[PDB]
């Protein structure tokens, strides 16, 4: 209605050039589109390729939980295990990927005839009761591991004299536990043990051979690196926790000294960071202490290892006439009707549930973090100098979220004084990054912060997050 | 020289399951969760939304059955309201709403694609972008080649979606065979916003994006053999076919990942995949990718057919409803189409943007039913071969006033922002339709102009 019509067009658009010029664009386009192509192929082929997958084992991905004593755990009335049901919600909340459970086999002090590794306790229940609370834990996806100390109530864990037949009969319940449906073992006190470098050899042989799956736990109070090192010359599957990085309490740069010196002997290989075997954090440390060191053990490339009240900040000292080794737990203000004391929500598992500014909610944060994080499960570390008292150290995988870990084991505040120094150039530090958290509130969160003139308060940890650059 | 009249039953009830199977499925269930947690609160979700959908595609059929022209929910408001609300509503949908819907497809059918080969570190955009633009060019070259070739190629994805389908459903029953369970009997455990109605709207929104495309087949209705039978037929068959599809893809999803894992997670698909294979584990993104393929495809031809119709009621510039000889296709419609889509190859994350004029979207569908039922009450005298029984008209629009009155009570600023720009076609609108005897230099450039676009693709005017 608005141009030529159809005979019209016929006449005009006759023309030979006319034809032409509709091949020569029909051709055009063909050729730009098969150039498109070209380019889109070039681009995908000249482009870093994703770098590899650890296929990490189970304990890999989060925290490990050491339960110890149970009436202590559960108050009165926790004789009966099955009654642990009613607590796995807890460690769901806490997410934790596992649980160190307290020797339950039967043992009369130093009886070492009457010692069976394959009794379990009356007092403590009975075998279906173990069945139940291993389907439970499994419906729960929460593994279980199981300590085999031969004298849990003597004051020698060994059974002095006696080593042939001990290890025997551990031997043999390695097997009758693991048909049993065990997923890890846990040894204590093996500086006590003669020549038990070759025990703890052949244990880790059957219990691997067993299957996959499955872990073995020593635990020794040598703090000396060289016997570390030693202990695992015939052993590199083996995850050993002492008082290594414990008994300092000193300076930040020292413990950032004893912990590249650490990683430097080991060889950059998989490592559990605990303050002790059965200690509490705070029976080392002060109470300005306790967020700085949980935010420091969560962040480290390791497995760590926490005991039972101590993401609640429980103290020993308080509240007097609790034994040092098994202190009860405070679940709620009348958790501990047996002695009158001190009763509040500091200090109570309901208290601090609802509290944003304390030690629960924090913990479980970085629980979260790590088990959620991949630069958190399988990243890389690299440590560089900052002011005196300063560690910082960043995690980084292949591409995924960068992030930086600053804290001050100062008393008195003072300025970032940090250089780059960093080997990696991928990850390289930006100037702008976010915040996550700090022990000390009154900060904000998510606001893109310089990263040159930072201000750090007493006793105060950073979670800077930064993205993937070139 | 009429287009033609080509389209079967079988060919409409594949264009429509080409065209609602996209890629919701594999993106929205995400979304959905986090916006509800509850399993059981998102398989109601989705079955609401597949009622609905169901609903509002028998009032459509009826509608269509009424008056048969070809672009529907576009001539229907011309033939009832007047002028006015058809442009206005035209303007911005060859704008925002259809020449996004489109590229969004190609991105994720380019993305999905290149998966395999980067499983880990994330794909780079330049090449998605490079690839979509490559898909959509192939996609108009075909659709202008011929028609019957268009149809084959969407019977064929369509047949291939559906194997991939059906494929997920039998692993998901193997899966729940095997004797393990999971928190689908301990459903409903956490609930959350269940009193908040705004998260209820927002996981509505994606939950009928993911449903989009149900009324497609009324735009290119006058194009297929015996509309009168053919159309409900199809649409019955479709649409209960594709809840079902839905309703059990949902269901086998939650029996493998757990909700915070897939929560966690950024390819549900990739992920099921993975774990139930481990060892041929790509075929599941080259799947995906086929479906994007044959969706957008199915997109395209009803997009171009409804550019074609307005143009012939003096909306559009008379260059555009301008037939081709020999082969009968509407070629100066699909490249202004394609054209149009690659427009949005210059922009930054869109996906986000979607959900912004699915209240327009959804408004206009309701003034449609409301001119519906006023040409039934009013106009007693059309031939009706089908019809409905009342309520369910009204139904419909109830739901509808309820969906956009959230709309209005939350986020407010950023409707009126959007509905700014709806109405800022009336100038363009006053400039090219409503004016007459404009200055002479305009009438013969433009002449020219339609001249030259004429004799360089060989076209031909609509003379019957
Ligand atoms: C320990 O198990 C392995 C495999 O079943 C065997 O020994 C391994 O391989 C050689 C050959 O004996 C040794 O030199 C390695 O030290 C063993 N690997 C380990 C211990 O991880 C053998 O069956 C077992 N050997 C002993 C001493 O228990
Ligand atoms: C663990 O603590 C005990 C308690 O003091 C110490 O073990 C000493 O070991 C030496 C030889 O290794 C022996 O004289 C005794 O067995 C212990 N000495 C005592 C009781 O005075 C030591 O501090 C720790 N054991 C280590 C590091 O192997
Ligand atoms: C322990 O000391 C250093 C501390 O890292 C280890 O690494 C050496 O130092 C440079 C500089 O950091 C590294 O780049 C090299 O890998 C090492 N240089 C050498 C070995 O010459 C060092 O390997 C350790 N020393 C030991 C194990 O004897
Ligand atoms: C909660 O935290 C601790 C115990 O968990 C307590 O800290 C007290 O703080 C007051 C004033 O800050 C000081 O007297 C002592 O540092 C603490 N007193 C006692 C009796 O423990 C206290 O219960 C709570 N902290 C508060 C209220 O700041
Ligand atoms: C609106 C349509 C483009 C959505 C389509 N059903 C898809 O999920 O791909």
């Amino acid at each position: 209605f608005t141009g030529l019509s159809k005979e019209e067009l016929l006449k005009v658009a006759g023309s030979p050039g006319w034809v032409r010029t509709r091949w020569a664009l029909l051709l055009l386009f063909w050729l730009g589109w098969l150039g498109m192509l070209a380019g889109a192929v070039v681009i995908i082929v000249r482009a870093p390729r994703c770098r590899e997958l650890p296929a990490q084992k189970w304990w890999h991905t989060g925290a490990l939980y050491r339960i110890g004593d149970l009436q202590a755990f559960q108050g009165h009335g926790a004789g009966n295990l099955a009654g642990l049901k009613g607590r796995l919600d807890y460690l769901s909340s806490l997410k934790v990927k596992g649980l160190v459970l307290g020797p339950i086999h039967k043992n009369q002090k130093d009886d070492v005839a009457q010692t069976d590794l394959l009794q379990i306790d009356p007092n403590f229940g009975s075998k279906e009761d173990f069945d139940s609370l291993l389907q439970s834990a499994k419906k729960k996806s929460i593994r279980v591991i199981l300590d085999l100390t031969p004298n849990y109530r003597g004051e020698n864990s060994w059974f002095s004299t006696q080593v042939d037949t001990v290890a025997t009969k551990v031997k043999d319940a390695l097997e009758f536990w693991l048909q049993a449906g065990v997923d890890g073992f846990q040894v204590r006190d093996i500086e006590n043990l003669k020549d038990a470098s070759s025990f703890l050899a052949e244990w880790q042989n059957i219990t691997k051979g067993f299957s996959e799956d499955r872990l073995l736990i020593a635990g020794t109070n040598s703090s000396d690196l060289q016997q570390i090192l030693s202990l695992l010359e015939s052993n590199k599957d083996l995850l050993l926790t002492s008082s290594y990085l414990s008994d300092s309490g000193s300076t930040g740069e020292h413990t950032k000294s004893l912990v590249t010196q650490y990683l430097n002997a080991t060889g950059n290989r998989w490592c559990s960071w605990s303050l002790s075997q059965a200690r509490l954090l705070t029976s080392f440390l002060p109470a300005q202490l306790l967020r700085l060191y949980q935010l420091m053990l969560f962040t480290l490339p390791g497995t760590p290892v926490f005991s039972y009240g101590d993401e609640i900040g429980l103290d020993a000292a308080a509240l007097p006439g609790q034994p040092m080794e098994a202190p009860v737990m405070l679940w709620d203000e009348s958790s501990f009707p047996d002695i009158p004391g001190a009763v509040s929500a500091n200090m109570t598992v309901k208290g601090q549930s609802e509290d944003p500014g304390s030690l629960l909610s924090l913990f479980r944060r970085l629980s979260d973090q790590r088990s959620k994080e991949r630069s958190l499960l399988h990243g890389d570390f690299h440590a560089f100098s900052a002011g005196p008292g300063l560690f910082s150290y960043i995690r980084h995988w292949d591409q995924n979220e960068r992030f930086l870990v600053v804290l001050n084991f100062g008393d008195v505040g003072l300025s970032a004084g940090l250089q780059a120094s960093d080997l990696p150039a991928s990850a390289s530090l930006p100037a702008k990054a976010d915040l996550l958290l700090s022990t000390q509130p009154g900060r904000e969160e998510g606001s893109p912060l310089e990263l040159e003139r930072l201000k750090l308060e007493p006793h105060e940890g950073l979670l800077l997050r930064f993205p993937y650059a070139a | 020289v009429t287009l033609q009249r080509n389209i079967t039953l079988l060919n409409g009830v594949a264009i429509i399951v080409g065209t609602i199977i996209g890629s919701g499925i594999f993106v929205t269930p995400t979304g959905v969760l986090k916006e509800a947690g509850s399993p059981g609160l998102a398989l109601v979700v989705w079955a609401a939304c597949g009622v609905f959908s169901i609903v509002g595609a028998l009032c459509y059929a009826e509608l269509g059955t009424t008056i048969s022209k070809s672009g529907g929910d576009y001539a229907y408001m011309l033939e009832v309201y007047g002028s006015l609300p058809a442009f206005l509503k035209l303007w911005i949908e060859l704008l925002i709403i259809r020449p996004s819907s489109q590229y969004i497809v190609a991105l994720v059918f380019a993305t999905y694609l290149l998966k395999p080969l980067f499983p880990t570190c994330p794909v780079p955009e330049e090449a998605a972008k490079l690839v979509a633009c490559l898909c959509v060019l192939l996609l108009t070259a075909v659709n202008c080649y011929s028609v019957k070739a268009a149809t084959r190629v969407q019977d064929a994805f369509a047949a291939a979606k559906l194997l991939a389908l059906a494929l997920i459903i039998l692993l998901g029953f193997v899966q729940i065979g095997k004797g393990d369970v999971s928190n689908l009997d301990p459903n409903f455990s956490f609930e959350g916003t269940k009193l908040d109605v705004g998260n209820i709207v927002l996981a509505l929104y994606s939950g009928l994006f993911a449903y989009g495309g149900w009324n497609y087949l009324n735009f290119v209705t006058e194009e297929m053999i015996n509309p009168y039978r053919n159309l409900p037929l199809a649409i019955i068959i479709s649409l209960p076919i594709v809840t079902l599809v839905y309703v059990l893809t949902n269901l086998a999803y939650f029996t493998t990942l757990s909700t915070e894992q897939m929560l966690s997670s950024e390819a549900v698909a990739v992920d099921f995949g993975n774990y139930h294979l481990g060892v041929m584990s790509w075929i599941i993104p080259v799947f995906v990718g086929l479906s994007c393929f044959g969706s957008v495809n199915g997109s395209l031809f009803t997009s171009s057919r409804l550019f074609f119709v307005g143009s012939r009621e003096g909306h559009l510039p008379s260059i555009l409803s301008m037939i081709h000889p020999q082969l009968l296709t509407p070629v100066p419609s699909l490249v202004f189409t394609c054209v149009m889509t690659l427009l949005y190859a210059f922009s930054k994350d869109i996906f986000s943007v979607i959900n912004f004029f699915s209240f327009f979207n959804w408004l206009c569908v309701a003034l449609a039913i409301i001119g519906m039922i006023w040409l039934r009450h009013r106009k007693p005298e059309l031939e009706r071969p089908i019809k409905v029984n009342l309520a369910l008209p009204v139904f419909f629009i109830l739901a509808c006033l309820f969906l956009i009155a959230v709309s209005f009570w939350k986020t407010p600023v950023e409707c009126g922002i959007g509905f700014t720009i709806i109405l800022s076609g009336l100038p363009v609108y006053f400039f090219g339709v409503w004016w007459k005897n404009k200055p002479k230099w305009l009438l013969q450039g433009i002449f020219s102009t339609t001249v030259l676009c004429q004799k360089l693709m060989q076209v031909v005017p609509q003379e019957t």
